[PDB]
RNA sequence: GUUACCCUGAUCAACGGACAAAAGCUACGCUAGGGAUAACAGGCUUAUCCGCCUUUAGAGUUCCUAUCGAUGGGCGGGUUUGGCACCUCGAUGUCGGAUCAUCGCGUCCUGUGGCUGAAGGAGGUCGCAAGGGUUGGAUUGUUCGUCCAUUAAAGUGGUACGUGAU
RNA sequence: UAACUGUCCUAAGGUAGCGAAAUUCCUUGACUUGUAAUUGGCGUCCUGCAUGAAUGGCGGAACGACUGUCGGGCUGUCUCUAACAUGGAAUCUGUGAAUUUGAAAUCUUCGUGCAGAUGCGAAGGCGCUGGCAAGGGACGAAGAGACCCUAUGCAGCUUCGCUGGGUGCUAAGAGUUACUCUUAUCCUCAAGCUUUUCUGGGACGGAUGCUUCCUAAAUAGUAACGGGAGUGAUCAAUGGUACUGCUACUUAAAUAGAAAGCAGUGCUUGACUGUAAGAACCACAGUUCGAGCAGGGACGCAAGUCGGCAUUAAUGACCCAGGGUAACAU
RNA sequence: AUACCGGUAGCGCAAGCGAAUGGUAAUGGAUCUAAUACAACACAUUCAGACAAUCGGCGGUAAGGUCAAUUGUCAAGAGGAGAACAGUCCAGAGGCGAGGCUAAGGUGCCUAACAAUU
RNA sequence: GACACGUGGCUAGGGGUGAAAGGCCAAUCAAGUUCGGUAAUAGCUGGUUUUCUGCGAAAUCUAUUCAGGUAAAGAGUGUGUACUAAGACCAU
RNA sequence: GGUGCUCGGUGAAACCGAGCAUCCAAUACUAAAGAAACUUUACUGGCUUAGUACUGGGACCCCAUUUUUAGUAUA
């Protein structure tokens, strides 16, 4: 959920809206059951962290975990007080861009039962709506 | 600059009439006086130019 | 600054001599026929012609050659070098006259100044007096 | 036939070849070639 | 190309064409000598 | 000496290069303008703030929901600190209390209903309700704050953080 | 705690006697008293942001329309105001202004709006006109300067800002032969001139040429104290030309490169003289490419290349001053 | 009887593919041109812009914030609709008329117009 | 008494006077008042007076002791010249 | 009769004398690269209350047609 490269470097655009309903990346590739997004919005970290454990306390031991999103754009804030212009404020946050086709969150062989279980407390942490896909 | 020690220098006709042409030169890694074969107008032929400040 | 590097002239433009017709960084089009190329890499037409822009195989990969292919009411009337030199000679002669009709007379074209002759070597065209011995 | 509130609209203040500070006029050379004389003298055509 | 001043290209291509059209007109009749487009009659309109 | 040609010489770096040279102060200041540039505040926003939740892992001698909320996700206000400079410089009382007010409720009391780990008392929340009540003064220029001791209580805000043509 | 020793730049590191003090950020400094309750005093203590023998340190009698605090008495300052007296005000008669004023026949609330509406929209209200009172509004009135910014702005003042002999002393000559003249110049006095700009106010900080990459949206072009690399050169060979071996580098990035890469060789100076049609570009000044012609040359059997280096940065006008040469002049 | 130029959106693990609008030239227009093009002919003004939609940087995917690109309006533009309304939608006002047809918007009453389809 | 008062006199503006306050020097003094240079200067503010008709912008860009000023280019008007175009659209 | 790998031959050229792979005179699989075609959809032009108001163009990848190869097999 953070940046793990050596320069603390610079984004411009923070958006992902574009559409892959095509087969191009909507099918499970490492897992089973999937948690997928429906509408883009960009997400932070802790969001990332705060589901990934909510989901995870669902979760044996014997179900992998597989994710998706790591946390690698650089977000700049800038502090309190200070005028507007004079530069681009320090690195706050990282964030992901999140596309409305994208699954976000694919399970091994856990029953199809928890995994909408554990769907409903990832998309109660989440801001965007969550779906449910399958390997079929 | 001023840790450059490449100045301009002239390089005055052996023929005579005074022509000369400015070129630029190293003096550390040139020591010696430079002597080239060019043309000469007053002339119209090849003759040698020496270096002179 | 702006550096405006781009093709001027495009395929089947017809072109004279001295028209660049394409000003590059480096050569991604290479000269061909009737063609020079300058420092720069910029391609420059030395013949009465329509440019050509055609690939052909190349050392590393699928080369695009500029050229300019001479018009064929010329080398009609055209040894051969001789006869093209002088066609295009009347062709370029041609042009300033046609130009110089367009333009009616607005622009500042020519000295004719009060003074002796404006300097003149014995090649003549000096805008540069030179006292002689 | 002024505009608004410039300095052409106070009236002879500015000179008509002032042209902001770069000093155009003043970026060519000088010459002091006299010419030669006979340009004093009456040029008289054969034709004529 | 940001110098928003009016090309004189269309002048130059104008000039190389009408330049280069009595060397066409020679050699093409040279050559038929040595050796496009249908119109209907102009009505004035099509609704009776 | 005059004139051309061939040439050279600034971190002329404020790099289209002020007339030779070249620093400050003005709560003593003066003039012309600017709401084209800020402060006293009205307008826009809601990052920070404040309420409402939701998820609620847990704490609670056991037990998520008597009671508290850890992490994420939001909705509403502009009364906090900020951001913009849209409004007035042909100058316009705010950062206090003295008197006198009006309104909202997110109720401190009085009037009241539910859950109560509810012995009635005494409490914790939660639901309705804004009729009228919220006093002393010792200390600080303090609207901040205590702590003297009394009440049923010593409410929080909109009021150009009400109120100098009183 | 650091009394005595150990160190570093350094004119020197502040004594008996001072200190939360006219002056000490923490602050409601811990300590006693003071009040029932004390952040403002008094007397101690130390942790001196930013004290201290000539900016004079240590306290005292008397003095003060000076400043901060405690007791007694005193009383409407107050709890909490009441009655009365005099003179305005209110009534009548007589005399008799001014500030202000686009025109007005000027309602309320909510909304809108150059962003707080008497005038606009929706809804509602209102017999009409006054006297005597109160002042919430009319961004009441009264000053085209309260504060901030700007000017080819002024003014006065200050100084190790600049330039001057003007001014005072000084220096060196000279005259009548102390005084006077000439010339120069430290330190004083009096002046005269300067003392930019961009800036989500101003100040502070930062920057002011040129090149490349992203923004920049597939010709070109395209902004923000928007974001990442360079540069103010090197090289008589790293230039030119003709060759010889080998193959993943050449560099600031991009485009490119079987050589424009890496090692070599043989000769040479085109790292020239005088020009140049035509175009790229472009406000202008400038900037960029340039085939070809003439001269004299270089390399190559030739073909043909060479007006510096694969390119895009290393290129400051004009004036002024200096040098070589040429012509004319004295 | 059409040809070159571009490396973006999208896609790919990468190398690389690669649009749509676009530029330029030729050819053809009895399509337009009460005007256009040029001018070393002369006289100016302007060089403080604002907002809406579509795509963006910096901002908080805040601000009638500030700065880019395309288009429009206002500026310099009345009329009708949006209750009122610089910048939205329709529409570009020579004047008069107690004539008619429409756009945006309407068709219970204020407020013109069908219990049309009902 | 370092006192107050009266009557004449002296010190005048880059100057006087001051038990020293930027105090006073005839109700605007860190430079009195009046007159002259002077119709100073003001890239700033305000204003510009009869009618009708036709056309009709710009707030971009470059430079600037310069960004509220100016000049050049772009966009306006009149005049001239010249094309079925150095023009606009559409098709291939 | 074809291209190369080089021995040499001159004129700097290019071809000549050799001697192997196919060009012709093969089928059958596999892994690469290209070519043209195309369903769907991204993506876009106009219009737009932001797409049960529309409409034009149209990819990439996969599958399928096929070419240049290389490798592994056949009698
Ligand atoms: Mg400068
Ligand atoms: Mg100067
Ligand atoms: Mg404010
Ligand atoms: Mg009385
Ligand atoms: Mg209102
Ligand atoms: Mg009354
Ligand atoms: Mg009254
Ligand atoms: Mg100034
Ligand atoms: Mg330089
Ligand atoms: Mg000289
Ligand atoms: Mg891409
Ligand atoms: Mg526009
Ligand atoms: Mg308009
Ligand atoms: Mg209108
Ligand atoms: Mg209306
Ligand atoms: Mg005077
Ligand atoms: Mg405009
Ligand atoms: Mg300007």
């Amino acid at each position: 959920c953070q940046a793990g490269q050596l320069s603390k470097q610079r984004v411009f655009k923070r958006e992902g809206i574009n559409d892959v309903i095509m087969p191009n990346t909507t099918q499970l590739r490492y897992g089973t059951y999937g948690i997928r997004a429906m509408a883009s919005k960009r997400v932070g970290a802790a969001t990332i962290e705060a589901v990934r454990r909510t989901l995870r306390r669902k979760i044996k031991k014997t179900a992998r975990l597989w994710i998706r999103l790591s946390a690698v754009v650089p977000v700049t804030r800038k502090p309190l007080g200070i005028r507007m212009g004079k530069g681009k404020g320090v690195i706050d946050f990282y964030a992901t861009p999140v596309r409305p086709g994208q699954i976000i969150f694919e399970m091994d062989r856990v029953p199809r039962k928890v995994a909408l279980q554990a769907l409903t407390a990832a998309q109660h942490k989440f801001p965007v709506k969550l779906g449910f896909v399958e390997w079929s | 600059g001023k840790k450059g020690v490449r100045l301009l220098v002239k390089l005055v006709s052996t023929a005579k009439t005074g022509f000369f042409y400015v070129t630029e030169k190293n003096p550390r890694n040139t020591p010696w006086k430079l002597k080239l074969m060019k043309f000469d107008p007053k002339v119209n032929k090849h003759v040698l130019f020496e270096e002179q400040k | 600054x702006x550096x405006x590097x781009x093709m001027k002239l495009t395929a089947g433009e017809l072109a004279f001599p001295g028209m660049i017709i394409l000003r590059q960084r480096g050569t991604k089009f290479h000269p061909g026929a009737n063609v020079g190329i300058g420092r720069d890499h910029t391609i420059f037409a030395t013949g009465v012609g329509k440019v050509r822009v055609d690939t052909q195989p190349g050392p590393r990969g699928e080369r695009r050659v500029v050229s300019v292919e001479p018009l064929p009411e010329a080398l009609a009337a055209a040894d051969s070098a001789l006869r093209l030199r002088q066609v295009e000679a009347e062709l370029v002669k041609r042009r300033a006259e046609v130009k110089r009709a367009m333009l009616q007379g607005r622009t500042p074209l020519e000295p004719a100044l009060y003074f002796p002759l404006p300097r003149t070597a014995d090649g003549q065209l000096s805008w540069l007096e030179r006292s002689v011995a | 036939g002024r505009g608004m509130k410039g300095q052409k609209s106070r009236g002879r203040g500015l000179h008509m070849l002032y042209d902001g500070g770069q000093l155009g006029l003043l970026k060519f050379p000088v010459t002091r070639q006299r010419p030669s004389y006979e340009v004093l003298y009456y040029h008289l055509g054969l034709s004529r | 190309y940001k110098s928003n001043k009016r090309s004189l290209k269309p002048l130059n291509t104008a000039a190389s064409w009408q330049a280069v059209q009595p060397l066409l007109a020679e050699q093409r009749q040279r050559a038929a000598v040595e050796g496009w487009r249908p119109r209907l009659g102009p009505i004035v309109d099509t609704c009776l």
